[PDB]
């Protein structure tokens, strides 16, 4: 009662020092995340310029990705893009289509499931074990393949700073599939460039989809790992605060309880010595 | 042909009579570019914009000239009011001119976009520079590349891959100013 | 009988009949806790004895917020139907809207979001927290508080900045016309005739900053 | 069986014994004469019985307000129809000498025993602070010569606590349904003047700081309350299954209240976070505005029957009302206010008029 | 869980409303429900001695046992909280010896002595006006004795004496859960096992509201219904194990399929041991 | 109270002079709301914190 | 804490003292033994605040 | 070693301990400071990993063994 | 946690301006100066608060 107090105060002091260091440690991670995260942001451009940028097609046949984090100590990160993801997949879903759902991280497969379970059909994980690189991303995209869709959606948390992660939907069509269906405005958007392929205009948008496909997977699951690690940085400060706060009323009550309890033994010894003298 | 008017200007629409209103409709890729294709200018005379890529590294954002790229069908380049041309490159050399001063980088393969307003797009994968390449271990390799044939069309395509990289770091390695 | 030593005290201090006289005795006792417990001994007896609790904050005092008011916790159910009729029609207004910015800043600490109504009761409420500091050895009369109440709540003094509004409230004692406050000090309500003629000589006031 | 009171934490998770002993525990402003009060105007009005109002040890400021507002209740009439008054007051408030504070209890259990025994009939017996009595036996004790019990009280204490306590019992010839409100010393539970008044109650109402420091008003511990009558035999099934439901809900929120405060609410389960939902649904719904508290609050009372309460609760519980806001169900009568206050706080924030509608800009004369 | 023995002391030890009177009634019921079912050999005569109750709860209990049958073989001792404190110090002994008629003669008792704290209360009362000198928390020296002298009288007798027995059951109330409390720790000490009820277990509809863990009966399970003990082992251990892989519980997302399992298994053993009340099985 | 307080009310500035006394305070278990330095700041007018 | 994991005898190994645990008296070999089994169970225990 | 005080051995050790023992007591300052810190050795800053490996050095070094004093 | 140009150029002020208060609350004083050398300096009142 009185002991346990002192365990309890030393128990909190510790997660106190456990969860400043942790903030430190995703601090740390997170400032040489974004080097890479916008160096990673150039390739996405000349896709999304080349390509346009159509969200509300109709394909009939989708693969959505929902891009979460592998550890699970982020703070409301990865139910944000769940809700998302339930929010596009109730944004495309009108016509009856076919929908696979994917997600790379482990909090993607423990929260997806729960919303949908007979469209969700693969789960990609331990991604960011090591680091992330092209050749991960591009046999993530090659499994993705291994489906025929017409239209690819992914979600990811973009790290727009530190403070502020925006939730970014991104689409790639399939190439001759849907690609050249949405560019024919009274002709096509797409016979101005002169192919300078091997082969024939299908064959070269086929590459460039897989190689579109790949790079905003990339730029996806970098952003998303980077913006992870400050919203755990920023969460484990929330934390480490409360922790403290929690720890500095242990400590007020527990001496309380203290002078109390020493009051107490030596109202007890007086009263005893009293009734015999 | 047309008949679906898809994009975030559209995608809001649908998503804003659908989804639930705590939710902010989700940004695209196409907020965070400010350089589009078929828009009006970047040219301005001789240099235009050239946007050398790779996924781990941004290489040139500097406006250029003159590009010499090397596509499947040859080293073509590519002048200020460039013809639109959506380029299969090959492994060869890019090489950047501003005047004088050039910048070469070997790449590995890749396409490279010429846009109706003249921004030029190069998208490698790895562009290993010339002054960091060995030529030991070139020949090294080539000489397993030339010798194996496999059963498989998989190795095999892999070998022919690897032979016309090799032989390509070959012409441009020994004739180096 | 440390409770009875109290309460034998503090049960003098009535408001007697007009057969008595009807004169009152008004008391004023002050407990200094320790750590903020006001469930220490004689801090939960002298509350089960008073009518009233002014509950000084120690957080609140060094953020500079003097007198430091637990707005929360200082209750006092005997002076509801003892305010002055001017003070309680405007400032019902006031300890609601500072529960609501009690309630966003005791969540919203994280910088989590800004809901943009949320957001804007934050910025309300530092507003009526700034209006109600005071200096000391310096009391207002009753009618100079329930105008600088009526100035902040009546939005007013709304888009002053609130670094301004210890000298923005010193403006508007200044410049609103003091026959004002003498129809109010006697009527000690803010009649419909009034409020009328108090918003508008409230317009006519040079907010610093503008 | 049952005495319906109006309120929905009483009447849900722990009811009145109609003749039992009921007691509010607390401490120091959390509630317990706001909450005796409320039982007076929602009991006392519609028994038929007499009252009996015993002060003991108790503000004089609030006695004299008990005895003006039954006056003007009609409860208590003066001078030649004052025979048809219903209530009798002793008063033994706290500037009297502990002599007397220690036998005013008496007094007015006496008063009560005369209606119980005598006429016969079934009274109401309201005790404001039977610690008072404790108190001031405490005080008399160190003077009467005595080694001291424990934390510094009477080595009598369990004894005269019974002997007072258990005179004041619903016998055959009568019934006594006593309320006492039990003060708690530095809100301690394990002191053992309360500890030793909990076995002599039938219902107990512990009105604890913290959920005052909430909001929550009437501050009843919903986990910490308890009734004899919380027995599906006594109740029905559908009241007890709803309590227990009430308080499993509450507990389960209870067991998540640390990592709730270390590491955030984004961490827990989707059933975990359900389950916080649905507990502050049903905490804010617990509490309600009183008819006795409308003069300092503003809001009008809202006296809520027991099958409102019962059908509120089971919506909430099943989840019907997973839709609304929180404090849709704060201060609130039953299930029907929480809808109009939710469409009362939605059509607040689409609240927006043109043109500020002034028709005040130089009034003519 | 904790099997019980014919002879044995085993503490109900909890706070207040948590169901320590509620087990000792329906160990009350159910020997009514078995003394049919047995020769007279094999029957147990229940006492049940309410110290410091209401006389509305002892009366209670009265009509309830009258309700269900017990009462012809229920003796009631009360000393209610009225009464003198010299009979509420007196009354378990008083119980104890009409209920050593039975251990004596060689048939069987069941003793419950239903608030032993407010026997130790009425005790102490007693001993600080006689100017005894008190000790840790105003109690006297020999309120360890006090205890030890009557939960020692609950015995299995040898078959030279008779082969009687009496099984005494004491209940002790404590304060927030504090067992380390003078008089919970000295009724621990003297006792056999404990039935440690939680109030946090009983708001989480566990009723009764045992705490597995620490409910002990160092009578083991040597004095167990066999069949039971086919069962009880396997469900001790699954119990065992359900309650260390919780504190981990409350992520439910990541599925781990083995300790899932162990989790949802003991989820259907900890809903098993629910039980209505007044209704033995 | 009353021993701290007949100490500490001697140190004061009459007409004639003053009295300045600079006191070491111990916090005994590092618990400020003990009452030895709970009584102590009571008449305390200044603290000077020397930190390492 | 040892008897609730069901480990019995319930031996706390990181309270138990001996006289014997000298390397004069029961050997060097045994003493090692106890003393690496001490510090892995001591490092175990400094572990719990975070793998649980 | 933070909570053993020695208000004397300013100026009363051996003046060859002194001249490493400030050393040595400031650098196990920080290695109680990053020690219930980075229990982890996974994810790891240049100069916190070094304090705790010197930290490590250092404990290690001071334990000694019972009736043998140096 | 982050690193010293992190933060803003106001916050290299704040830094600044504080690093070179912290450096002026010191202090050499008179009777350290037998074995510290340099004299002490009493500092008036009105030089500090002009000083800061
Ligand atoms: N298994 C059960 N199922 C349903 N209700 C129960 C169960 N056990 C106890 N209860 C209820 O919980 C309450 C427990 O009261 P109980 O009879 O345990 O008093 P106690 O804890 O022995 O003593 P005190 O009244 O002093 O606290 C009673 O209202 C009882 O009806
Ligand atoms: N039911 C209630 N609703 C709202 N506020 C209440 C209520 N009960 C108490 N309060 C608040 O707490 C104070 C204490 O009320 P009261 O019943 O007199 O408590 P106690 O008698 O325990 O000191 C009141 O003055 C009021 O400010
Ligand atoms: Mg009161
Ligand atoms: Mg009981």
């Amino acid at each position: 009662s009185n002991q346990a107090v002192k365990q309890r105060i030393r128990a909190i002091k510790n997660i106190g020092k456990i969860t400043k260091a942790m903030k430190m440690v995703a601090a740390s991670k997170m400032k040489n995340a974004q080097i890479a995260v916008e160096q990673s942001r150039g390739l996405v451009d000349p896709f999304v310029r080349l390509f346009g940028d159509f969200p509300a097609v109709n394909s009939n046949k989708s693969v959505v990705v929902a891009v979460t984090s592998d550890k699970g100590l982020c703070g409301g990160l990865n139910s944000n893009i769940t809700k998302y993801t339930r929010a596009t997949l109730a944004t495309t879903e009108s016509e009856g289509k076919d929908v696979v759902v994917v997600s790379i991280g482990d909090k993607g497969r423990s929260q997806l499931t729960r919303i949908e379970s007979q469209r969700y059909q693969l789960a990609i994980a331990d991604t960011y074990k090591v680091r992330v690189t092209f050749g991960q991303a591009s046999l993530i995209v090659e499994e993705l393949i291994k489906h025929n869709p017409q239209s690819y959606q992914i979600l990811f948390n973009k790290f727009r700073s530190a403070i502020s992660f925006k939730p970014t939907v991104a689409t790639i069509l399939s190439p001759d599939l849907l690609e050249k269906q949405l560019e024919d405005v009274t002709g096509n958007s797409l016979d101005a460039y002169d192919i300078e392929a091997s082969h024939e205009r299908s064959d070269v948008l086929r590459d460039l989809t897989e190689f579109h496909l790949g790079v905003t997977l990339y730029n996806a699951m970098l952003e998303n790992n980077c913006s992870e690690h400050a919203s755990r940085m920023s969460a484990m400060e929330n934390s480490t605060k409360s922790a403290g706060e929690m720890l500095g009323k242990l400590t007020l009550d527990y001496n309380r309880k203290r002078q109390a309890t020493i009051t107490t033994e030596l109202i007890e010894i007086i009263a005893g010595a009293s009734a015999l003298m | 042909e047309a008949a679906a008017p898809a994009g975030p200007k559209e995608f809001t629409e649908v998503w804003n009579k659908k989804a639930p209103s705590t939710l902010i409709v989700p940004e695209f890729p196409s907020n965070y570019t400010a350089v589009k294709a078929v828009g009006e200018g970047q040219v301005h005379g001789d240099a235009f914009p050239v946007n050398f890529y790779t996924p781990h590294s941004i290489l040139s954002q500097a406006q250029k000239d003159t590009v010499v790229l090397p596509g499947v069908d040859g080293y073509f380049g590519v002048k200020a009011s460039h013809v639109p041309t959506i380029a299969q490159l090959k492994p060869g050399v890019v090489e950047l001119h501003s005047g004088a001063e050039s910048e070469k980088f070997f790449v590995s393969g890749g396409f490279a976009f010429v846009h109706p307003n003249g921004v030029t797009d190069i998208c490698v994968l790895e562009a290993a520079t010339l002054d960091q390449v060995d030529p030991a271990a070139v020949k090294s390799a080539l000489a397993a590349a030339s010798a194996a044939q496999p059963t498989d069309e998989f190795e095999q395509a892999a070998n022919r891959a690897a032979i016309e990289l090799y032989s390509a770091l070959e012409s441009a390695v020994e004739a180096k100013a | 009988d440390v409770f009875y030593l109290h309460s034998r005290l503090l049960e003098r201090a009535a408001k007697l009949s007009k057969e008595l006289g009807g004169g009152s005795l008004t008391a004023f006792p002050v407990i200094e806790t320790q750590a903020g417990d006001v469930s220490a001994y004689i801090a939960t007896n002298v509350i089960s004895i008073t009518d009233g609790q002014i509950f000084l904050e120690t957080e609140l005092f060094y953020k500079g917020i003097r007198p430091a008011l637990n707005v929360g916790l200082s209750v006092s159910r005997v002076g509801s139907a003892a305010q002055f009729p001017g003070m309680k029609q405007v400032a019902g207004t006031l300890k609601l809207e500072l529960a609501q910015y009690r309630e966003v800043a005791a969540f919203a600490q994280f910088g989590s979001d800004l809901d943009a109504a949320t957001q804007y009761v934050l910025e309300r409420g530092a507003r009526l927290t700034e209006m109600l500091k005071q200096k000391q050895f310096a009391p207002i009369p009753i009618e100079r508080q329930t105008v600088a109440v009526y100035a902040a709540t009546k939005g007013f003094l709304d888009k002053v900045r609130v670094q301004d509004i210890v000298a923005a409230e010193e403006a508007v004692i200044s410049q609103v016309n003091p026959a004002v406050f003498k129809i109010l000090k006697a009527n000690g309500k803010i009649t419909p005739a009034l409020d009328a003629h108090l918003k508008a000589e409230l317009r006519k006031v040079k907010l610093p900053g503008a | 069986e049952i005495l319906v009171t109006g309120i929905k934490v009483v009447d849900l998770l722990a009811p009145y014994q109609r003749g039992g002993k009921i007691g509010l525990f607390g401490g120091a402003g959390v509630g317990k004469t706001v909450l005796i009060m409320e039982l007076i105007n929602n009991v006392a009005k519609a028994h038929g019985g007499f009252s009996v109002f015993a002060g003991v040890g108790e503000r004089t400021r609030e006695g004299n307000d008990l005895y003006r507002e039954m006056i003007e209740s009609g409860v208590i009439k003066l001078g030649a129809e004052r025979g048809n008054s219903k209530c009798t007051l002793v008063y033994g408030q706290m500037n009297e000498p502990p002599g007397a504070r220690a036998r005013v209890a008496l007094t007015g259990l006496t008063v009560a025993e005369y209606f119980r025994d005598i006429e016969g009939q079934d009274v109401l017996l309201f005790v404001d602070n039977i610690f008072r009595f404790t108190q001031a036996n405490s005080e008399v004790s160190a003077l009467l010569g005595r080694i001291p019990s424990a934390v510094g009280y009477q080595p009598t204490l369990a004894t005269d606590l019974g002997g007072l306590q258990e005179r004041i019992t619903t016998t055959t010839k009568g019934s006594i349904t006593s309320v006492q409100a039990v003060y708690v010393p530095a809100d301690d539970l394990t002191d053992p003047a309360p500890a030793t008044t909990f076995a002599h109650l039938d219902a107990t109402t512990v009105l604890s700081r913290s959920i005052a420091e909430l909001g929550i008003y009437p501050a009843v511990d919903p986990l910490d309350s308890t009734s004899r009558m919380l027995n599906p035999n006594v109740i029905g099934a559908e009241h007890y299954n709803v309590a227990r439901g009430v308080q499993k809900v509450l507990q389960d929120y209870k067991n998540l209240q640390d990592i709730i405060a270390i590491l955030g609410m984004d961490e827990l389960s989707e059933e975990d976070k359900l389950t916080v939902a649905r507990a502050r649904k049903i905490q804010r719904f617990l509490s309600q505005p009183f008819q006795v508290a409308e003069v300092f609050t503003g809001t009008p009372g809202k006296y809520v029957d027991l099958a409102d309460t019962i059908s509120g609760f089971q919506g909430v519980l099943t989840g019907k009302y997973d839709d609304l806001p929180e404090m849709a169900f704060y201060m609130v009568g039953d299930i029907k206010e929480v809808k109009e206050k939710a469409d009362k706080m939605a059509k607040d924030i689409a609240s927006r008029k043109e043109a500020d509608n002034k028709k005040v800009s130089e009034e003519l004369k | 869980l904790v099997p019980i023995g014919r002879g044995q002391r085993e503490l109900i030890i909890g706070d207040r409303q948590t169901g320590k009177t509620a087990v000792a009634i329906d160990a009350i019921i159910h020997q009514k429900n078995c003394n049919e079912q047995v020769p007279k050999a094999q029957r147990v005569y229940c006492v049940y001695v309410a110290v410091g109750q209401k006389r509305s709860t002892v009366a209670q209990l009265v009509k309830l046992f009258t309700q269900t049958g017990a009462m012809r073989y229920t003796i009631m001792v009360s000393a209610t909280a009225s009464d003198a404190a010299p009979l509420q110090f007196l009354a378990p002994y008083s119980g104890c010896a009409m209920a050593e008629y039975f251990r004596d003669t060689g048939k069987h008792g069941l003793i419950i002595y239903d608030d032993l704290s407010k026997q130790s209360v009425a005790y102490r009362q007693m001993s600080l006006l006689l100017r005894r000198p008190p000790g840790r928390e105003a109690f006297p020296g020999d309120v360890f004795y006090l205890h030890s002298r009557l939960l020692e009288r609950a015995a299995k007798l040898s078959k030279e004496l008779g082969g009687g027995s009496l099984t005494a059951f004491p209940v002790i109330e404590t304060q927030a859960g504090d067992v380390s409390a003078y008089i919970a720790t000295n009724v621990i000490s003297i006792t056999d096992g404990q039935i440690f009820l939680e109030t946090e277990l009983f708001y989480k509809g566990i009723r009764p509201a045992l705490n597995v863990g620490l409910s002990v009966s160092r009578v083991g399970s040597a004095a167990q219904f066999p069949g039971m003990k086919q069962v009880a082992g396997t469900l001790k251990l699954e119990l065992a194990q359900y309650r260390e892989v919780a504190a981990f519980a409350q992520f439910g997302s990541d599925l781990d399929a083995a300790t899932q399992y162990v989790l949802e298994r003991g989820a259907r053993l900890t809903e098993m041991l629910k039980q209505k009340q007044f209704a033995p099985i």
